């Protein structure tokens, strides 16, 4: 079957690095073997070759930030083991006014087992830019 | 839209959509409601739809305002009210 | 049927922000079921989940712009519907002499209608490079 | 049959732009239709549409580096024909203490033909992160 | 390749192609033919590959130049002639 | 970990891994083992796992050093020994 997924960014209160998502706009869940739980993690529930793929966009200042870069991840738990990462990528902040405006992309193909769930974190999640299209995470079945 | 969820003793998050133009750099601005004088403003870009306010008073009525920027154009000033909880 | 494309950038006269593309070097159209429309769009016949991907690089500077970033919006004109966005980018410009380049990347999951055309369009066309290999646009149908 | 592939960096002593991979960490390769040959290139067996993909991670300086971006390439090398570029992204050097950190994300639709290599290469190699995630490079057949 | 496409009163589209070699910064430079003095220069990216000219006197025959350069060595210079047309 | 590899006359590949810690900036640091004095110093990213050292004298047993911080926090200070070859 059909087995693929595509979750738009929603803010929140937590501090807490990793992103949270919701079933809204142009979404797409194509069944039941696919679930996005907690707002938090796509979990799967068929072991096989999945691209996954997820898109950060933030505003940030190197003024106002500490002397480190914004790192996104893409991370995986698997039912039974420790947790990895599996896709990362770095920006320097912007020395742009209020803010810099940057975009990262992480794709990649990777074997997913039954009950595995991935999701994506940042360093610095106030920063992340959640208007509509800029911000979103996804995943397909080969 | 603008959206004020979250709201404790001390803090609260600030959500807004991208309904309203082609904007660019809004104000979010903040403050007591009625105690006239003190008020925080805050640069942020229009795309980015989120703020969260910390270091409030508790068991007191805000007020959030939301102009919006293109060049000298500037956008319907989109208000909303909130009060703090107490503990 | 097998349904992917990838069209190639071209450069025009156009002032308007929609990107132009050509069946032009290394691009791809499987079969008539995709079909790149007036150069600006490419249209599908077949209803159903697609990976649909863009790639805009661009030369810029923050002194010659106004005070806005570099927005790259992959949009979708479904029959009998409003316009839609799916994914942005944003990129302050840079402070690089002559121009400062930089290359921005969407691609996600979305659901076309029998009809429906995608389409890429910049703040500022005059700014996109179009060397080979630098601004290209594409889909494949899961 | 399945045929994909995803391989990790690994840093070398080799001066030449052709980036070298490994098949190390959350590495793929599915059967013996796809092969990483040398450390340097993705090989295929069968004719047909792949989605080639590629992400550098770099960290670079303005004034160390010539007045010259930061250019990833994502190469073709087919049997009995010249070298072709499928896909190039450009970055400015940042202007951040010892380095400023991006990435590049690369990735589209091409026809690969029976023994067809690909590659990916880089202006400077000396200036690519090869830590955990931030740099990898794959293919997934359609 | 340097062509020149899209010629009418007061502009014209030139684009060229990443055949030269291995440089990075351009010089498009323009003016009327055979009126010596008057050039107009412009820096680009040799991977840009384009730029729309306007501004030009209508029924006015141009001349288009592109040298380009990879750090001291420069490019053989390229040239092209066209002319506007009229309303 | 913290290897080295492809030491030749003049030459060395110096490598890590990102298992320390979340930190940030690090300091490759070398010069001649038991020559008290003259140490070169490199400032690398965290994340960026690799150096290549060169202009190294032939013959010679070089010593390397990596510390690694986040904020004022710093590393466990990672040793490594090395000689190089001759021709
Ligand atoms: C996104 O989430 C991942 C996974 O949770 C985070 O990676 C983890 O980061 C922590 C904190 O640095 C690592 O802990 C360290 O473990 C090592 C080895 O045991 C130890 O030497 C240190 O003292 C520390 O306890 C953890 O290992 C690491 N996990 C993996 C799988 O790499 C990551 O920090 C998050 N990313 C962002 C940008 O917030
Ligand atoms: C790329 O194309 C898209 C789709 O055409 C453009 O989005 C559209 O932008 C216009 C201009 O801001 C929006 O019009 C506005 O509509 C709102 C709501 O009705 C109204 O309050 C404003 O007065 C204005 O008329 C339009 O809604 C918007 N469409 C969508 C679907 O979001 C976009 O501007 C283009 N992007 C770039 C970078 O050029
Ligand atoms: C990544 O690898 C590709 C493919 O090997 C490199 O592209 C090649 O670059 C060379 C050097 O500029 C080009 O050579 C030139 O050929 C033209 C036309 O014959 C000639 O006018 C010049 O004198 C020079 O010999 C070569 O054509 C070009 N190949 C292709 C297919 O475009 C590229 O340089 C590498 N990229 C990086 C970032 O290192």
């Amino acid at each position: 079957p059909q087995i693929a997924a595509h979750v738009i960014s929603e803010a929140s209160s937590k501090t807490t690095s990793v992103l949270q998502w919701a079933e809204k706009g142009y979404y797409t869940m194509s069944n039941n073997l696919v679930t996005l739980e907690n707002g938090k993690q796509l979990t799967v529930k068929r072991q096989g070759l999945y691209y996954i793929y997820a898109q950060v966009t933030f505003c940030s200042n190197r003024e106002a930030s500490s002397q480190a870069p914004f790192i996104a991840s893409l991370c995986l738990k698997s039912p039974g083991r420790f947790e990895r990462i599996l896709l990362r990528a770095a920006n320097t902040h912007s020395s742009a006014k209020p803010c810099g405006q940057q975009s990262i992309h992480l794709g990649g193909v990777f074997e997913l087992q039954p009950g595995a769930s991935v999701f994506v974190n940042v360093t610095d999640p106030s920063q992340v830019s959640h208007g509509t299209g800029f911000t979103s995470f996804g995943l397909l079945k080969l | 839209a603008i959206e004020v969820k979250d709201v404790t003793d001390t803090t609260a998050l600030i959500t807004w959509s991208d309904d309203f133009g082609e904007y660019v750099w809004c104000e979010l601005t903040y403050g007591i409601k009625d105690v006239p004088g003190d008020r925080t403003t805050i640069d942020l870009w229009y795309h980015h739809a989120h703020y969260s306010i910390g270091n409030l008073k508790p068991d007191t009525e805000y007020e959030v305002s939301l102009i919006c920027r293109r060049g000298d154009m500037s956008s319907n000033p989109a208000k909303e009210t909130f009060t703090t909880g107490l503990v």
